[PDB]
């Protein structure tokens, strides 16, 4: 389970780096976060895996709700390349989207910090597969990058959406529902962590560089993400690499597996079994 | 305005 | 590479009919001709009564007088007992722990 | 509706959405700062981490070579 | 449908081929039956092994969901080539390259996980110590057989 | 059983002496009353079976099959009365008479104490069934389907007759209660190998076993709806019921004689399930689905464990209602578009919303969604075959995946997508059709609340 | 041109976006800890 | 880097060298294809648009397809070296393969049970 | 909620922001080639501007036929079921 | 079925849309859109059609190498996120013929006007068939094109399923 | 990390095996080595229903904390002092395990050193 | 309501409330509200129903099956004796299934009741479960779907023959 979770969290975070559909980026975010839970199972921390389930429910549900708010305002547009310039046009969805992204990336003392950071320390100081540990830390950096990608392309810069402006997030059903999850995305982790009874002996003694690894790699992820995002504004035209194509097309797994396996099975059915 | 919605019969 | 005059004429004629058809989808004023905080608490008062109080009465009656009258149907984890606790059933007093080494 | 679409222009905004959005953004930062003030150890370290190289051979029970 | 409009045996003469092409609403230059082995295709046309997803989506098909026209010959494996099933569309990356990169990625990761098990990470600490003979009774130990003592010391 | 045989017989004078326009009303009403009284057979004991007389007995195996049989008759009259509307009065009554006579043979077949009596009634069901297919089937190929059905059965059942008579000479009795006490072990020999095959092949052909199944897709594509319902619901189970009884006297030879038939079933179910993914005719697809489900029953019967026998019984009842539903659903489309081609009429959920719900519910039971009795039966078989050999779970698991794929494929293709533009006669679902669908699914789902009554003697 | 004019002319930077609400969050925080220092001092 | 087509990834039409080298003989063939398609389109539309029609427009192409995919196979089947070897390879072979898998597994299990080395401590359901 | 006049205004609005068209010699019936003196590459760019304006694609087979503003207005009104 | 001009103009539109997918930002896209337009303009007046075909073939190979693996798609275009989304709500108009009389009674005005359209369709059909007969060559039509109505009071042949098709947003 | 580089790249013979340590007698070099005291009795831990992995040499602090939590309900911000006492005890426990590792490492380095001394004659 | 010896339970030890806070316990007030709003009305309805029942007291009985000769005392092929011996064996088999169920129920209740101390405090229940399962397995396991007293007796004799053989060589 440790190695299954590690390849999952790394591979799906890599896929999210180049997705353009907003719902797909957040979908790959879930797969990456699920892989982290599977890593927590692997290092024998079931109650930490359970805590992440509870904290993740708040900000992940908000992120989809915020994306639905944007999609609705742009007449069912889901491509981030056609968003932009929404930071002031949709102030409340912006606030929720920023809070949700900060909770996902483990900003200290938001709901996501009370699970993920404990998970990273537990993994860092455990007797564990060294490769799985590295894949998990890199995936934590990639979380910062693809969260930056949503904020940068959806909210900042200049509008890239059509000319008839129909932006409107002033429905009380929309505001109130997101509001409650915003409050949860700030305090739920703190409230839960302070009320559950201890069932393990949490590891609290470690070197400084194992205690802050989650925060550092996340910050480096944000900085590196900003370099990439700003380079898209330079008047330079770039050819794609194999790594870019591999990330965009999801490692070719759906392309190969969803064509080959159905073909082989469906061909066996008619040619050999039936006829 | 309001437009007629074509639906299959729901009576039966 | 534009419409031929015959293509243009056909599109114009279908366009006239299509717009007439779409207009005829508008409902007339009478259609559909149909056959023959105090409030807020009351709305929430009736809901609490019918969806919480009535169900809990039924569940409590069912648990108390049918389920808990059979062995092992409801099994509780026995309460934790700590040094210095007093027991209600017996009145027994649990002794305290030793004196801790200073730390 | 009470919000009318605009053409090639910044949209109409209500005061409620702007004020509410700022209050919750300000709430986020107060919470972080307030938590960081009182619980900075949760981010930086709870206890000191010792240097094992500075433990004497006497307290670790390491006899001299010729013992 | 008369019997002259139904599939027949594999065509031998050129006149049969012309008759079969007409029955299937094809040009005789396009008509081509499946090779005459024992399989049992008869004279049914062999059409390109292409998914319906590859057909033009803007043309006004009689069956838009299937992208078929009434009366046109159906591929033998049409039910396998509906848009819900097997796609054969051109890919931006060559098929063989995609297989190389996917397998290479998976094979590399499996190797590293095996490497990471052989050289695990761990902290420089001794074993965790437990009282009462390593919790002999708490772990279900037999209370009638005295356990071999486990003694822990201060440091 | 006379309290069921005689009122079943009385259905025939009732149909022939009814007013011309009341033949469907009268036969349907009174066969529902007979179905109601059949619930008295639930007087079952923990140790002894319900032994009525020298001729007939009921136990926990035959009782659920009896209730399914008597329930199906009114459902078959409901399903048939529309496509038979043009038929002249005398031939309508002859059709109903064949259905009634089929029920009479079936209820006697499932309660016959003596195995040779079971044989004769087991064989008698062929006659009306063959008449229904060949006389009232729609297409030219019903004549061939009649022949394949007739001669596949007799090729196996005639050797069974010789074996049964041989057993009576050797043992002195074929009474099933007697055999329970006088059974002697079957020793290894070439004579006993062929006695085993004679005792089993007839039931295998009816189930049908993979390799002897080719008659069944033929029979279904040509039969009228009532023929398909009784074929799928009950007539296939004559083989299972027969196997469950006769295996008593075949031990311990079944230990090794079952191997080839377990391999055919275990591999057969994956082949037939895969075949369903490519079927173009809706009736043929449902027919191949039956072969796959009944392959589980053969395995369960052959490995002879309490869990496998309980699962076999539940599967037989659950499949009976589900497959009968699916044929009725497919027929209701046929009565509108007059074609069995699955891809002809698509997107029917847009035009027939409530009929699409019945389609969804039938598909979900076909893929064995928990806690339906379809799943209970399948699960109990999977549990017992795992002990028989842990490797079977791979084959069992793969079949579960393929079963879901073809069940939902059938639902997606016919109910979802875009409707076919030129098919403009999809008239709203009739009350009769909706009632027919609900009279299948409702008892099926109600049985989930008290599954013990369909679990058989081993419960 | 409309995308670079009017209410769209000036958008925040990424760091400016993350710091939305920091000013008042800091103002409230400073008042809160000053009050806490007072209550403890008494 | 040239495009390499595969069974499950066709050559793009714009990279097909036969797409550009178009002769008068190839334009003649394309015209004849469009005539067949147009003739069938007209035949369909005359029934599809007929206000008095209610039912299904029977499509002989669909009937031919369903007929070919079933009834037409055995008449055009020939027992020869190909179908016999495919018939044997995927007809008898899997049964023999699975027979040995399960038979070997069950012999091993039965030998351990008789010798008392298979753990069946709590096994009382079967 | 589009109207026929609303579609016409936006179609002409886009064309008045195209530097290759004189805004004073443009009417709903101006032919892009025979009147405004544009070429087919210019026409392809106009269609792309309309696609962005109204947020939907116009297929190449239909796009190549739209050779005046009115034809574009008629094409858009048809796709969107605009009758007033 | 595509001329050389049609092939070139399709590649230009297709290449610009993939360029826009790479550039994202409007000012950046405008810059490279003009550079790409210049490349098409240099060979605008090529006369040697063999050279023109070679230029088109090489350009297509260039497009294939440089295409975006995940280009932008309008939501309701084929392959888009809203494509076919509302097909489940589209109900054919013939379904109203099966409505129960009480259902029809709720819209007396709509169904009175519906009967006028059905009358118009009925009285127009014979002339539509005749017009197609007398305008179709002996060997049947050679193209899918249909003609307009010629006289006054006539309707274009085969108009019903175009005029009465479901609305794009039918609910 | 650091120790891992030494063991895997450097000389594994002078590095502790975390899965086998200790390999020297507890009293080797430690005249009068005291026993680890245990405050909580087996019955107290059993009644408190501590998770087995929590029934270590710091259980008395965990038991004191758990009692405070139940008594201070609904004030979930109390028991900070008791929680720190249990956390601090576990820190001291962890440091003792670091000392065992360091002690084992230095003994192995001494063993190797003596063997160089012995075989260099 | 049930026999406490068959379904045993340790004496329950509940600690007394010992608050260390000035805040009120919300559970204490909800408990009072639940007792007043839910329990008391429920109790009143039940007491009305129990009064009606007390007016119509009647009884049912647990059927007693006299012992009859077992399959060991039946002559070969004597169906009349075999039938009575077989039915008795089937009744005992059903009873032995429920005895295993009672022991399994005891084991499952102990596991939940003892919480995190269950591995130590449930040894007696685990031992009893192990023994009854062994005894049950000896009697009935491997008989097949067509089981009987005859097959059960044959299995027992095979086990007896193995036990004698080992004892001799010892
Ligand atoms: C153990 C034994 C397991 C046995 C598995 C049997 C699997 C049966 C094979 C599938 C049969 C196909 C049925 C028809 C369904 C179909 O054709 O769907 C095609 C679908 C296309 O989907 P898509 O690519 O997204 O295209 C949508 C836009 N056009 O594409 C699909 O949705 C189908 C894609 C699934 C293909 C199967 C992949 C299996 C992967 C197994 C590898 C993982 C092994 C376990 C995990 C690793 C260990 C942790
Ligand atoms: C078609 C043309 C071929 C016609 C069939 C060919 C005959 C096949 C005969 C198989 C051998 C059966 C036999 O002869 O056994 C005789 C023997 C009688 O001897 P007995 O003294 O009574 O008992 C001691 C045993 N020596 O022992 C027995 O009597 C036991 C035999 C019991 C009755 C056997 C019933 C017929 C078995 C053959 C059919 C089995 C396969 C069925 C396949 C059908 C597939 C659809
Ligand atoms: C337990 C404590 C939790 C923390 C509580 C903190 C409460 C703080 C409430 C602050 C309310 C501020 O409310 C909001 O502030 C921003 C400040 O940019 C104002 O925004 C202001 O600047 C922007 C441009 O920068 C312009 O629109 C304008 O100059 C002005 O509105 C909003 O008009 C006002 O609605
Ligand atoms: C933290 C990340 C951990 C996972 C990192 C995994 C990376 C491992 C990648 C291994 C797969 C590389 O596989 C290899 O790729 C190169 C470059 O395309 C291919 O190279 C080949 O393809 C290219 C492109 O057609 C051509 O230059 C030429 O045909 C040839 O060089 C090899 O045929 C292939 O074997
Ligand atoms: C001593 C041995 C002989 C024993 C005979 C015992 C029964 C004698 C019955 C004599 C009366 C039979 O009745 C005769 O048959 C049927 C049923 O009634 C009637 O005709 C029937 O037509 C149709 C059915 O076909 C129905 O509407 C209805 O059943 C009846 O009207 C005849 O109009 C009547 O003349
Ligand atoms: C193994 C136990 C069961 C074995 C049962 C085998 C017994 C024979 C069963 C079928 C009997 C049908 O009897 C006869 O069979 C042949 C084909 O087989 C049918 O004929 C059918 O197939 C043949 C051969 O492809 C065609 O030439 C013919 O056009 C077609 O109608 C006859 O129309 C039917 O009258
Ligand atoms: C020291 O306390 C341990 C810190 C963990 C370092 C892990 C290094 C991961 C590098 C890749 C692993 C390759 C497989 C051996």
């Amino acid at each position: 389970t440790l190695c299954l979770g590690a390849i999952t969290t790394l591979f799906t975070a890599m896929c999210a780096l180049t997705q353009n559909d907003i719902k797909k980026i957040i979908a790959f975010s879930t797969s990456s976060q699920l892989g982290l839970m599977m890593v927590t199972i692997g290092i024998n921390q079931p109650y930490l895996a359970f805590l992440h389930i509870c904290t993740h429910a708040f900000f992940k549900a908000m992120l989809f709700m915020c994306s639905g708010s944007i999609i609705h305002s742009l007449n069912d547009e889901q491509d981030i390349r056609k968003m932009g310039g929404l930071f002031k046009a949709m102030p409340f969805t912006t606030t929720a989207l920023i809070v949700g992204s900060l909770a996902l990336t483990g900003m200290p003392f938001l709901t996501g910090f009370y699970s993920k950071d404990l998970i990273i320390e537990a993994a860092n100081t455990s007797y564990t597969n060294a490769w799985a540990l590295l894949m998990t830390l890199i995936a934590t950096s990639f979380t910062a990058i693809y969260s930056t990608r949503i904020i940068f392309f959806a909210l900042l810069g200049q509008p890239r959406f059509p000319t008839l402006v129909n932006i409107n997030e002033n429905n009380p059903l929309l505001i109130n529902s997101i509001k409650r999850l915003l409050i949860g995305s700030l305090f739920a982790g703190y409230i839960i962590s302070n009320n559950i009874p201890p069932t393990t002996i949490p590891q609290m003694t470690m070197p400084y560089y194992l205690k802050t690894t989650a925060l550092i790699v996340t910050i480096l992820g944000f900085i590196l993400a900003l370099e990439i995002s700003n380079m898209t504004k330079n008047l330079k035209y770039h050819y794609p690499s194999n790594a870019f194509k591999f990330s965009t097309l999801l490692g070719y797994f759906p392309t190969i597996m969803h064509r080959l396996a159905p073909y082989m099975n469906l061909s066996m059915s008619q040619k050999s079994a039936s006829s | 305005k309001r437009l007629f919605i074509i639906k299959p019969s729901g009576f039966y | 590479s534009g419409y031929t005059p015959e293509e243009k004429l056909r599109l114009q004629q279908l366009r006239e009919l299509r717009r007439r058809w779409l207009k005829d989808q508008e409902l007339s004023p009478r259609e559909p001709v149909l056959p023959p905080v105090i409030y807020k608490t009351y709305r929430h008062s009736i809901f609490a009564f019918t969806h919480v109080l009535i169900p809990v009465w039924i569940i409590h009656y069912y648990l108390k007088y049918h389920v808990t009258t059979k062995p092992y149907t409801i099994v509780e984890k026995k309460p934790r007992i700590f040094p210095g606790d007093t027991i209600l059933e017996t009145g027994e007093v649990i002794p305290p722990m030793k004196e801790f080494p200073d730390q | 509706a009470h919000i009318e679409p605009r053409y090639r222009q910044f949209p109409q905004l209500t005061r409620s959405q702007v004020i509410q959005a700022e209050f919750f953004s300000a709430t986020m930062w107060f919470w972080i700062l307030w938590r960081f003030w009182h619980d900075s150890d949760a981010v930086l370290g709870h206890f000191p981490y010792p240097d094992p190289s500075q433990w004497t051979d006497e307290e670790l029970g390491i006899p001299p070579d010729d013992e | 449908i008369t019997k002259d409009m139904l599939p027949g045996p594999y065509p031998k003469t050129p006149e049969e081929r012309a008759a079969a092409a007409k029955k299937y609403n094809m040009r005789v230059e396009d008509y081509e039956p499946y090779p005459d082995d024992g399989t049992g295709y008869g004279d049914y046309p062999k059409l390109p092994d292409r998914s319906q997803q590859e057909r033009d989506p803007w043309y006004d098909w009689d069956h838009p969901d299937l992208r078929l026209n009434w009366g046109e010959p159906m591929h033998w494996d049409l039910d396998m080539y509906i848009r819900n099933r097997v796609d054969t569309s051109p890919t931006p990356v060559n098929w063989n390259l995609m297989c190389k990169h996917l397998f290479g990625f998976v094979a590399f990761m499996l190797f590293m996980f095996w490497v990471g098990e052989t050289y695990p990470a761990y902290q420089p600490v001794g074993p965790k110590q437990y009282p009462y003979n390593n919790l002999y009774l708490e772990r279900g130990g037999d209370p009638n057989k005295e356990p071999e003592p486990v003694v822990h010391y201060e440091i | 059983m006379l309290k069921y045989i005689i009122p079943t017989i009385m259905l025939m004078p009732l149909t022939w002496l009814s007013k011309n326009n009341m033949i469907w009303v009268n036969s349907t009403a009174h066969s529902l009353l007979i179905s109601f009284t059949s619930l008295l057979l639930m007087n079952q004991f923990g140790d002894n079976s319900l032994n009525f007389s020298l001729l007939f007995f009921s136990d926990s195996l035959s009782t659920p099959l009896l209730i399914l049989t008597m329930w199906l008759l009114p459902l078959m009259l409901m399903a048939s009365q529309h496509h038979l509307s043009k038929e002249n009065l005398t031939r309508k009554k002859l059709f109903i008479t064949m259905l009634i006579s089929l029920q009479l043979f079936l209820i006697m077949t499932f309660t016959a104490m003596e195995l040779i009596l079971f044989y004769i009634l087991f064989e008698a069901t062929l006659v009306p069934t063959l008449i229904i297919i060949t006389r009232w089937g729609n297409q030219t190929e019903r004549l061939n389907a009649g022949l394949y059905f007739l001669f596949y059965t007799l090729a196996g059942s005639l050797p069974l007759l010789v074996a049964l008579i041989y057993i009576q000479n050797t043992v002195g009795s074929l009474n099933f209660l007697m055999l329970q006490y006088w059974v002697q072990p079957v020793h290894n020999s070439w004579s006993n190998v062929f006695m085993w095959l004679a005792c089993m092949m007839a039931f295998m052909v009816k189930m049908p076993l993979y390799g002897l199944h080719l008659w069944l897709p033929k029979a279904h594509v040509e039969a009228p709806i009532a023929g398909s319902m009784v074929l799928a619901a009950v007539l296939l189970k004559l083989g299972g019921y027969g196997m469950l009884r006769i295996t008593l006297i075949l031990n311990p030879m079944t230990d090794f004689m079952a191997y080839p038939f377990i391999m055919l079933s275990l591999w057969g179910m994956i082949m037939t399930s895969s075949i369903c993914l490519r079927q173009t005719d809706l009736k043929s697809l449902i027919a191949y689905s039956s072969v796959s489900h009944m392959a589980l029953v053969i395995v369960a019967i052959l490995i002879q464990t309490p869990w496998s026998y309980m699962g076999a019984t539940a599967l037989m009842i659950a499949h009976g209602l589900t497959s009968s539903m699916l044929f009725c659903l497919a027929n209701s489309n046929y009565e509108r578009i007059h074609s069995r081609t699955m891809i002809l009429a698509r997107g029917l959920q847009t035009l027939l919303p409530l009929m699409a719900t019945w389609w969804l519910l039938a598909s979900l039971t076909n893929l064995a969604l928990p806690p339906t009795i379809n799943l209970i039966g399948e699960l109990f078989v999977v549990m017992s075959t795992f002990s028989w050999s842990n490797i079977t779970i791979i084959l069992m698991g793969v079949n579960m995946v393929i079963t879901a794929l073809y069940s939902l494929y059938m639902l997606i293709m016919t109910q979802r997508g875009k409707y076919t533009y030129h098919i403009n006669n999809i008239s709203p679902s009739f009350t009769r059709e909706n009632a027919l669908m609900s009279l299948h699914i409702l008892p099926l789902l109600l049985l989930t609340l008290n599954p013990k009554i369909i679990l058989g003697p081993l419960y | 041109a409309w995308r670079y004019m009017g209410g769209f002319a000036n958008n925040v930077s990424f760091v400016g976006a993350l710091l939305k609400g920091f000013k008042w969050g800091f103002a409230a925080f400073v008042v809160a800890i000053g009050a806490e220092y007072y209550l403890e001092s008494q | 880097p040239k495009y390499e087509a595969s069974r499950l990834s066709s050559l793009p039409t714009t990279l097909d060298p036969a797409e550009y080298d178009i002769s008068s003989e190839t334009r003649k063939a394309q015209a004849e294809r469009l005539a067949i398609r147009s003739r069938l389109k007209r035949e369909y539309q005359l029934q599809y648009y007929d206000p008095s029609r209610r039912g299904v427009i029977e499509d002989p192409a669909l009937v031919r397809w369903t007929y070919a995919r079933s009834a037409n196979i055995y008449p055009n089947f020939r027992p020869n070296t190909k179908t016999s070897l495919l018939g044997a390879l995927f007809g008898i072979g899997p049964l023999v393969f699975w027979y040995y898998v399960f038979k070997t597994d069950r012999d091993r299990k039965e030998k351990l049970i008789q010798e008392g080395k298979l753990d069946r401590t709590f096994n009382i359901s079967y | 909620p589009l109207t026929l006049e609303g579609i016409k205004d936006r179609v002409l609005y886009v064309l008045k922001l195209y530097d290759k068209i004189d805004p004073e010699k443009l009417s709903v019936n101006s032919h892009f080639m025979k009147d405004l003196g544009l070429d087919s590459l210019d026409q392809v760019e106009i269609i792309m501007a309309m696609e962005d304006e109204f947020g939907f694609e116009i297929p190449d087979i239909d796009a190549e036929k739209l050779m005046c503003p009115q034809e574009i207005v008629d094409y858009i009104a048809d796709k969107k079921d605009v009758y007033e | 079925y595509l001329t050389h001009q049609q092939k070139v103009l399709r590649l230009y539109k297709r290449a610009l849309r993939h360029l826009e997918s790479w550039c994202i930002h409007r000012d950046k896209y405008r810059y490279f859109a003009c550079l790409l337009r210049a490349r098409f303009d240099e060979h605008k007046n090529e006369k040697d059609m063999v050279k023109a075909t070679q230029l088109l073939r090489e350009a297509e190979e260039e497009f294939w190498h440089g295409q975006h693996p995940q280009p932008y798609i309008f939501p309701e275009s084929p392959g888009g996120t809203s494509y076919e989304r509302y097909e489940c709500y589209k109900v054919p108009e013939w379904c109203l013929d099966d409505w129960h009389p009480s259902e029809k009674a709720m819209y007396p005005d709509y169904f009175a006007k519906r009967e006028q359209w059905k009358k118009l369709r009925r009285e127009s059909w014979e002339r539509e068939v005749k017009q197609l007969q007398e305008e179709t060559p002996v060997g049947g039509p050679r193209t899918e094109a249909l003609p307009p109505a010629r006289k006054q009071g006539d309707l274009p042949p085969l108009w019903w399923h175009i005029v009465t098709r479901p609305r794009e947003r039918p609910m | 990390g650091a120790h891992l580089a030494r063991r895997y790249l450097g000389d594994a013979s002078v590095e502790p095996d975390p899965l086998r340590m200790p390999t020297f007698p507890p009293d080797y070099g430690f005249p009068e080595r005291k026993e680890r005291e245990m405050v909580a009795t087996q019955q107290e831990m059993n009644d408190a229903q501590l998770v087995l992995q929590q029934r270590d040499y710091c259980a008395h602090y965990l038991i004191r904390f758990l009692k405070c939590k139940r008594d201070s309900f609904p004030n979930f911000l109390a028991c900070k002092h008791e929680r720190h006492d249990w956390d601090y005890c576990e820190h001291l426990d962890y440091v003792k395990r670091m000392k065992e590792f360091e002690r084992e490492r230095r003994l192995l380095q001494r063993k190797k050193r003596r063997e160089q001394r012995e075989a260099d004659m | 309501s049930w026999d406490k010896d068959v379904y045993p339970e340790p004496p329950r030890r509940t600690p007394a409330p010992s608050p260390q806070t000035s805040l009120p316990n919300p559970i204490t007030y909800l408990t009072k509200a639940f007792d007043l709003l839910v329990d008391r009305p429920v109790t009143l309805v039940r007491e009305f129903i129990e009064r009606q029942h007390a007016k119509n007291k009647y009884y049912y009985y647990h059927r007693e099956f006299r012992r009859v000769p077992d399959i060991t005392e039946c002559q070969e092929k004597d169906v009349l004796c075999m039938f009575e011996a077989e039915m008795q064996w089937r009744r005992d088999y059903k009873v032995d299934q429920e005895i295993v169920n009672i022991i399994q129920e005891r084991l499952k209740a102990c596991q939940q009741r003892e919480g995190e101390s269950h591995r130590q405090n449930c040894a007696k229940e685990l031992e009893q479960f192990t023994q009854v399962v062994k005894a049950y397995q000896d009697r009935y396991h491997d008989l097949g779907a067509h089981y009987s007293a005859r097959k059960c007796l044959a299995k027992q004799k095979q086990r007896m023959l193995a036990e004698r053989k080992a004892a001799k060589e010892a």
